[PDB]
RNA sequence: GAGGGACAAGUGGCGUUCAGCCACCCGAGAUUGAGCAAUAACAGGUCUGUGAUGCCCUUAGAUGUCCGGGGCUGCACGCGCGCUACACUGACUGGCUCAGCGUGUGCCUACCCUACGCCGGCAGGCGCGGGUAACCCGUUGAACCCCAUUCGUGAUGGGGAUCGGGGAUUGCAAUUAUUCCCCAUGAACGAGGAAUUCCCAGUAAGUGCGGGUCAUAAGCUUGCGUUGAUUAAGUCCCUGCCCU
């Protein structure tokens, strides 16, 4: 009877401020599950992976690099700490700023090779919105990992810092750093 | 009083089991079921080659040991009468009183 | 330097030395029914709204 | 014998940086003065920002927890989560 | 008035004996509140937190699992509860409400009523795993 | 109300049961465990000084769970990952002198009954003791 | 992956050539009719032949 | 709450310099003391393990050094010591930092007079327990 | 044990009547993994698998066959398959909690699996019991994982290489190699250039167990379980191959 909620949350009124990322972020009411640790079978069909919730996708991309490859309980615990840290940092709900960080995590277009079998020039073309979501989550988890590499700060603390500094354009996060590193090359090869 | 029927293959096992059922269920004996044992498998892995050339290509030989048990509480004279069966040679019979 | 949005109508085919780009004749929302063909890499369906950074280009092949 | 390596990346973060084992008088007094000013009381921020080790940081945070100035939200394996009321 | 429903996770089988009562969940003598991972103390409560309390206090279910892994036992308990409610609503309560609660369970999650055919493949004689091979040696 | 040790979380139960065994004085510790005794095959000693009471409480919980375990059975109940260093790890077994020590101590303090087929099992006195201690730990939980 | 063998298609063509009134548009009936009017050892071959027989029935009945 | 005690750098057995992280892990810095022996000496000295090296009494330091130089008066049986029966004296003892290298030099000095191949492989650039030295032992 | 159950079948679109592709439901599965595997070769390897063998050599001071040793391991270097780490998503301690293949004795000729109780800190010893096996180890109480403590970015408590002393196990004997346990010595290693290997879902990877070797016996390999992703479902550019 009650509303579906992650922890003590609501999971409601999280509105995407723009278009081109709706129906691929599963923040809506028909994909609100209590824990990210679900039966992941979203790799048989080509386009069933977009129905995965983005918090589950963040856990799945967070678990990497052999020594942490697996351990969904551990990475769901890390995201459980991280949403709490984002909430204690001035409110400004962690699901809402997670969607905002996925929107503002960098690449709206990328440069790749074209055919003709000649000089490799790497002409900048458009990019899939699914690939935008994928590269967004990958850059956020990579930046959180290398920010929490060799420090007293935790994976969850640096992931919260990365999501806040990616939702806010303060030019201090790895998402904005690789946004510079990719969009300057894209405007150069335009 | 139990009898263990252990055969080489499941087809002759089921044939001699059906013959035992057809020869036992007409008398005044409360015949217990042919209790199915789990199938035993002896897995042997073989290099396939006398000398070391090529990829690691391995033979995997297996058997399927099938075992059945039946229970017939009776005097010992009835068990010797039931035991005399023109039987398939791939079937082994043990008795235990 | 404006930034426009565009939703996919049809998918033509795949292009590249790897075959990785996809020729998509997308459509134009903010203006009248104009038609260009762009190259999108990654998985894409029909009906996908997409952020464009330049609408003056037209990559065509025969 | 000889010493050879394929990568050349020297010049690390800060020159074998020290960190205080035991709290001082005026330093820990300043810590007690400015400790309500922080919004999120986490042992990593208290350790790295205020030149404290993790052991003395956890000891001071548990001491102020027993004093009652800082409220505990949810403690766990390594992410100890504290908050000041209002 | 007692129905036993079975498990069917990957290598986890949960015997769920359901019977009319006042509200009890037994997992090898240990109640519902004690879940062996502390992280998964919302996923196994998804039949509890969604379906209501008048159903929990109406149906007693005791569960015994002889599974293989912790996650497998958690999903085996979850699937055994979600199928034991369907079996009790077949055997005691009418189909006019059984179809409604089954539509609720299916529109929530397919894995509550549908078992998943995923088992680990055989390790091959060439490489160290099912698909992986060993490293080559060229010049 | 009826309180079972499965109804109560163990992580409060053993932490209180160590103190309630310190109150009774149900511990024998002859010479080597007075001095020092290490883990399974490890480098360091246990930290919290009441670890003998903790081993006795874990032994009491395991004999409440399974009736018929013994020295090697409880040794495999402890279980060990043997980090050999460069050579990879294996399953190593725990110690046997503590496994006979805790059983002999609880036998002398009337908490282990002998099974004619196996080993330890629960006494009615130990049943009453563990049930009252589980009830007061459940009272501290609900309070 | 329904690119089934010439022996399967030729057996189904012999079935639709000899016996047409016995066959219908239902797979569960045509599979049983084929096991009375032919001898097929393999159950997957039964299903394959009966599926192509139903496809031929849907082609013939329409056009 | 122990604000400050004027004790940072210690001098034990004329060569060793104690650290500042702990006491049970600053005794580790003494040669002849590794992992378990320091925690044994701490439990014989009955010091609370939370205490540092600088927060500890100098009389208790002298007591710890007394337990170091003579452990066999109270406890710590004959197996836990480093220098076992092969002494040329049969004295069960624990080596010092200045003593350990001297006993190793006496070991090697008498092995060179024995002319065992163990001492010969130690005198050459080889390994005693080096069962394979093809790739092992380069540079 | 048998039988059933899945066939692109029902719908719509893409297609020449078409062969066929795409989206959904019912379903447990919209198809999983292996074995066998065409004509024909490589002048690929095995005479060191055979009492399968042609030719050549030796045959009584023997290239035959026994006995005692050493050797195959021997290192100024280069290469391949692998194991462990370079930590805080971590190491230490304590508590908690879950498996599945398969193996095990008096053998066609010498032999185990192990419960219990006691002693010993430990590896181990002693007495007794069960199992020719869904019966006994064994409701394989496994590791990983979960909770709490300690450490706090230090070549640190990560790494445990090298090396010294002692104690037990099998063997007739382990020393210029066993193996395991206890203490101690505490190196490089700060995530690795040029290049290169494997992989599309219970899949890679983390992690442990069983067998083969054996008397003591894995870091090899074969199979099994636990946790368990990010990316593709496309092409002929790099490489290899097939067909005209
Ligand atoms: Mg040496
Ligand atoms: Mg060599
Ligand atoms: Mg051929
Ligand atoms: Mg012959
Ligand atoms: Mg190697
Ligand atoms: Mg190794
Ligand atoms: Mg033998
Ligand atoms: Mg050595
Ligand atoms: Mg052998």
């Amino acid at each position: 009877p009650d509303i579906k909620l992650f922890g003590k949350w609501s999971t409601d009124d999280v509105q995407i401020n723009d278009i081109s990322l709706q129906d691929y972020i599963a923040v809506k009411e028909k994909y609100a599950k209590y824990l990210p640790h679900s039966a992941g079978r979203y790799a048989a069909k080509r386009f069933r992976k977009a129905q995965c919730p983005i918090v589950e996708r963040l856990t799945n991309s967070m678990m990497m690099h052999g020594r942490n490859n697996g351990k969904k309980l551990m990475t769901v615990r890390i995201v459980k700490h991280a949403f709490e840290i984002i909430h204690l940092l001035t409110g400004e709900n962690p699901l809402q700023v997670l969607v905002n960080a996925i929107i503002n995590s960098g690449p709206r277009e990328d440069s790749t090779r074209i055919g003709r079998a000649g000089t490799v020039r790497r002409q900048a073309v458009d990019v899939s919105p699914l690939r935008r979501v994928n590269q967004a989550i990958w850059l956020l988890c990579t930046g959180a990992r290398e920010a929490a590499f060799r420090n007293i700060k935790t994976i969850a603390e640096c992931l919260a810092d990365e999501l806040i500094n990616a939702a806010k354009g303060s030019s201090n996060s790895y998402a904005i750093k690789k946004k510079d590193e990719l969009e300057r090359v894209a405007k150069s090869n335009r | 009083i139990r009898i263990t029927l252990t055969s080489r293959n499941v087809k002759s096992l089921e044939k001699v089991c059906a013959d035992l059922i057809r020869g036992a269920k007409e008398k005044n004996l409360k015949v217990k079921g042919p209790v199915r044992m789990p199938t035993k498998t002896l897995r042997i892995t073989t290099r396939k080659t006398p000398c070391g050339e090529g990829s690691k290509t391995w033979d995997r030989f297996q058997m399927r040991i099938h075992k059945r048990l039946i229970d017939l509480h009776s005097p010992s004279e009835i068990v010797k009468q039931i035991t005399s069966i023109s039987i398939e040679p791939g079937v082994e019979v043990e008795v235990t009183i | 330097q404006p930034i426009k949005l565009a939703r996919v109508t049809k998918v033509l085919g795949r292009t590249g030395s790897q075959g990785q780009c996809t020729q998509v004749r997308v459509e134009f929302m903010d203006d009248t029914s104009r038609s260009i063909i762009r190259n999108v890499k990654g998985p894409v369906r029909e009906g996908d709204v997409l952020t464009l950074l330049e609408s003056e280009r037209e990559a065509r092949r025969l | 014998g000889k010493a050879k390596k394929k990568k050349w990346s020297k010049g690390k973060v800060r020159d074998k940086l020290n960190n205080l084992v035991l709290f001082d008088k005026a330093t820990y007094d300043k810590l007690c003065k400015e400790v309500p000013n922080y919004k999120l009381i986490t042992p990593a921020v208290v350790s790295e920002r205020l030149k404290i080790r993790g052991s003395l940081a956890r000891a001071a945070l548990q001491e102020l927890l027993s004093k009652g100035l800082i409220k505990l939200v949810s403690k766990h394996r390594a992410q100890v989560i504290y908050t000041r009321n209002t | 008035q007692s129905v036993q429903v079975f498990g069917r996770k990957k290598t986890a089988t949960a015997v769920a004996h359901c019977k009319r009562g006042n509200g009890l969940i037994k997992v090898n003598g240990r109640p519902l509140e004690m879940i062996e991972p502390r992280t998964l103390q919302y996923k196994l409560l998804e039949p509890v937190l969604l379906l209501g309390k008048e159903r929990f206090a109406g149906v007693d279910i005791r569960v015994r699992v002889k599974g293989g892994g912790h996650v497998a036992q958690i999903y085996a308990i979850r699937q055994s509860i979600s199928k034991a409610l369907v079996a009790y609503y077949q055997k005691y309560v009418d189909e006019a409400s059984k179809k409604e609660i089954k539509d609720i369970l299916i529109q929530y999650d397919r894995t509550l009523l549908v078992a998943d055919p995923r088992r680990c493949e055989s390790k091959k004689f060439g490489g160290p795993g099912a698909r992986a091979r060993y490293q080559k040696s060229y010049r | 109300p009826g309180v079972t040790v499965k109804d109560v979380n163990q992580q409060e139960f053993v932490r209180a049961l160590a103190a309630f065994l310190k109150k009774s004085g149900k511990l024998k510790v002859p010479e080597w465990v007075d001095t020092v005794k290490l883990a399974k095959h490890k480098e360091l000693a246990p930290y919290d000084e009441n670890w003998f009471y903790t081993r006795a409480a874990s032994t009491a919980r395991h004999l409440y769970l399974r009736g018929g375990a013994g020295v090697g059975s409880m040794t495999k109940i402890y279980g060990g990952r043997q980090r050999n260093g460069v050579m990879p790890s294996h399953f190593s077994r725990g110690s046997k002198s503590v496994a006979r020590r805790v059983l002999q101590a609880l036998e002398g303090l009337k908490m282990v009954e002998k099974d004619q087929d196996g080993g330890r099992k629960l006494t009615p006195q130990g049943q009453r003791d563990l049930d009252r201690i589980a009830g007061q730990v459940a009272a501290a939980n609900k309070k | 992956g329904r690119v089934r063998t010439k022996t399967v298609k030729k057996a189904a063509r012999v079935i639709i050539e000899k016996y047409y009134t016995r066959l219908g548009n239902d797979f569960h009936t045509n599979k049983r009719v084929c096991e009375e009017i032919a001898i097929i050892p393999s159950k997957k071959l039964r299903n394959k032949i009966a599926g192509y027989v139903t496809h031929l029935m849907k082609r013939i009945q329409r056009g | 709450v122990i604000p400050e005690k004027f004790q940072h750098i210690l001098r034990v057995l004329n060569t060793n310099i104690d650290g500042r992280r702990k006491i049970a892990f600053a005794i580790t810095a003494i040669k002849g003391v590794g992992r378990r022996y320091a925690h044994v000496v701490l439990r014989k000295a009955d010091i609370d393990l939370t205490k540092r090296a600088g927060e500890l009494t100098e009389d208790e330091v002298e007591r710890v050094i007394t337990i170091m130089q003579n452990p066999r008066q109270y406890k710590i049986p004959d197996w836990f010591l480093n220098r076992q029966k092969d002494v040329k004296d049969g004295k069960y003892s624990q080596v010092l930092a200045n003593g350990l290298d001297n006993k190793l030099r006496e070991d090697l000095e008498r092995l060179k007079k024995i002319r065992a191949h163990r001492g010969l492989r130690h005198f050459w650039g080889l390994r005693v327990r080096g069962q394979h030295t093809k790739t092992t032992g380069r540079r």
